[PDB]
RNA sequence: UAGGCAGCCCCAAAAACACGUGUGAGGAGAAAGUCCCAGUCACUUUGGGCAAAGUAGACAGCCGCGCUUGCGUGGUGGGACUUAAUUAAUGCCU
RNA sequence: ACCCACUCGGCACCUUACGAGAAAUCAAAGUCUUUGGGUUCUGGGGGGAGUAUGGUCGCAAGGCUGAAACUUAAAGGAAUUGACGGAAGGGCACCACCAGGAGUGGAGCCUGCGGCUUAAUUUGACUCAACACGGGGAAACUCACCAGGUCCAGACACAAUAAGGAUUGACAGAUUGAGAGCUCUUUCUUGAUUUUGUGGGUGGUGGUGCAUGGCCGUUCUUAGUUGGUGGAGUGAUUUGUCUGCUUAAUUGCGAUAACGAACGAGACCUUAACCUACUAAAUAGUGGUGCUAGCAUUUGCUGGUUAUCCACUUCUUAGAGGGACUAUCGGUUUCAAGCCGAUGGAAGUUUGAGGCAAUAACAGGUCUGUGAUGCCCUUAGACGUUCUGGGCCGCACGCGCGCUACACUGACGGAGCCAGCGAGUCUAACCUUGGCCGAGAGGUCUUGGUAAUCUUGUGAAACUCCGUCGUGCUGGGGAUAGAGCAUUGUAAUUAUUGCUCUUCAACGAGGAAUUCCUAGUAAGCGCAAGUCAUCAGCUUGCGUUGAUUACGUCCCUGCCCUUUGUACACAC
């Protein structure tokens, strides 16, 4: 998926040796929260913000300015 | 595939070797007692060859060898 | 004529024994269908081998002929006996 | 006789692991390194071998007793994982089936491959996963095949050649396909710029893909793969990762010594479908008309513009967005996951379609895509390169992908006549309008377009209508061949191709068999693009017309999982 283009760089390289050619591949996924250009998280990383529970009131206690 | 052997129906050819000759002055320069030497053969009469090339004589006609020009002995 | 557009014309109804029109011992020319079939070589079937089946395929052999010793010139497929061929399988190794 | 509660003796059985064992398992196989109740028999790695001999018993068959020489590093037991099974069970999939549709296989031709001939008809790939594949429709080139002719484009170092000159290059005639001084008659010239030998390098569509990389195909477009803590086992290992239901899915619901997670899947991205809501626009249009004119006539159809007008972005385009989430209702199901129907909605098949796509692998393909490559070969009369010619297309034969037809749902003639995807030349001759010539292809002078501007509105075919034919191998069919007319190309010869006439081949719905396919899909039809100077019967995309059939199953095939068996583990 497109997260491989957003967060992953891929390299392939031939190395010459006296026995033959060797194929080396390096795949690196850097942190998605450090992207700072476009996407901020993974597409399925759904974080719900805290409810911020509040102590319920009983009396009206009208306030005026 | 692998290549087969090559046996030609014609014999081997040889390359041109230039005749190493021990003459450059006797062919064109005539011996004189005093030392006034005349030339025995013409030069490039083309405008852009020069006047010291001492062209190739033959039995019937003249060829340069260098300046490409063709002339006549009976001139 | 049952019907159809229907008076023509047009398209379309109606069975059984002859031991029978499927013989003889029938003889002969030309070719087809098959258990058993073919000498070597090729391939086709197989992942690949063999064992079996197949191919109008090359050499054969065989049948002969030519003026022959050497050879060439033609076919180079021929056999035997049955009321509609049925294919049950992987048949065995690497 | 039966019921209940006891008891002694017995055949067994169920749970557990006190305890044992290598484990399977075992109330004995327990009370064993914390080792001793009594007693009998038997074994000392595997073969040779229960063989030879001797004895003894037997009518015999044979029984009992019973070696050695020699030979070997394992043989064997239990259990685990995988693989396989002509074992069982459960799932899935138009590269499977059902029901159907179109076919192919039948006929002629195009093309690929095998076979044959040749000096060469170059090779690679042979089940799916080779056979219109090497994006390979090759006249030169492609070429690596063959036959001929040159050139080195043989670096660099050393030793000579020797400047009384190492050697390159030569018109002319012969030779040569050759207007190659290739070489022969010849002397002209360039002038450490060369030549020879060695070392060494280089070129090589030369070999080795079973030495290799990369890439691609396949398992697998399926749904599978892991570890953390805990549980089980001495251990390899197992559970988690599952009976069941559900899903495209290890998708979830649940069950539950498992609980919570990661990769894959999904999510994601691109494209298509909607938006009278935003932004706009002479490279896109629309309406009145600033302007004007035509015809029919009292306004319809238009022809010409944006300083030869204004307004607008519905249609057109691309930026930001919204919209679908299976939404509301009903039924059914563990009232769960879901599934189905109706309503609504542009969209209710993962909304349609693709891109990326897990772990582990294949002696899968390519050395001939690579100046990716180890090794090997060749390196000069070259297996290097170039020039000429031919070939890859050769034809007793076989198979596959294909096109054209067997006709009236038709063939031919006339008329109407709509797309969409795209491509474009001075980075030289590209897409072509218009005018003219020519039956035709084609030719001439130009024009517009480097591109939403022109081709182009690609005025496409199929199709709709009207005629000719009237069931006739016929006006269905166009195989083959002859003559000419033109294009592209140095070259059309083996006919590149187009065009006019003439011949009208087989084919009369095609066997065993075999392919693809569930919706704007199959199929019909045409169009654009790859290759290309030309040539498509091929391929990649596009649009027009647009079905029938079923919403299922494991019958066949293939794949997966579970149990099971194994003397397999290179794994049938
Ligand atoms: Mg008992
Ligand atoms: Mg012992
Ligand atoms: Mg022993
Ligand atoms: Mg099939
Ligand atoms: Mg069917
Ligand atoms: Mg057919
Ligand atoms: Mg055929
Ligand atoms: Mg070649
Ligand atoms: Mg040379
Ligand atoms: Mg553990
Ligand atoms: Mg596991
Ligand atoms: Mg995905
Ligand atoms: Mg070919
Ligand atoms: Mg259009
Ligand atoms: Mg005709
Ligand atoms: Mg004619
Ligand atoms: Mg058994």
């Amino acid at each position: 998926g497109q997260p491989v283009n957003d967060f992953i760089d891929t390299a392939t390289r031939h190395v010459l040796m006296r026995q033959g050619v060797l194929g080396i591949k390096v795949k690196i996924m850097r942190d998605p929260a450090k992207s700072r250009t476009g996407p901020k998280a993974l597409p399925d990383a759904v974080t719900i913000i805290e409810p911020k529970e509040e102590e319920p009131i009983l009396a009206p206690s009208v306030k005026d300015y | 595939k692998k290549r087969k052997k090559k046996v030609y129906t014609t014999p081997k050819k040889i390359k041109h070797k230039h005749k190493k000759v021990k003459l450059a002055v006797l062919s064109y320069y005539k011996v004189d007692a005093e030392g006034k030497v005349t030339k025995l053969r013409r030069e490039c009469s083309n405008p852009t060859c020069g006047a010291g090339v001492f062209l190739a004589n033959h039995k019937d006609r003249l060829y340069c060898g260098k300046c490409h020009s063709v002339y006549k002995v009976n001139a």
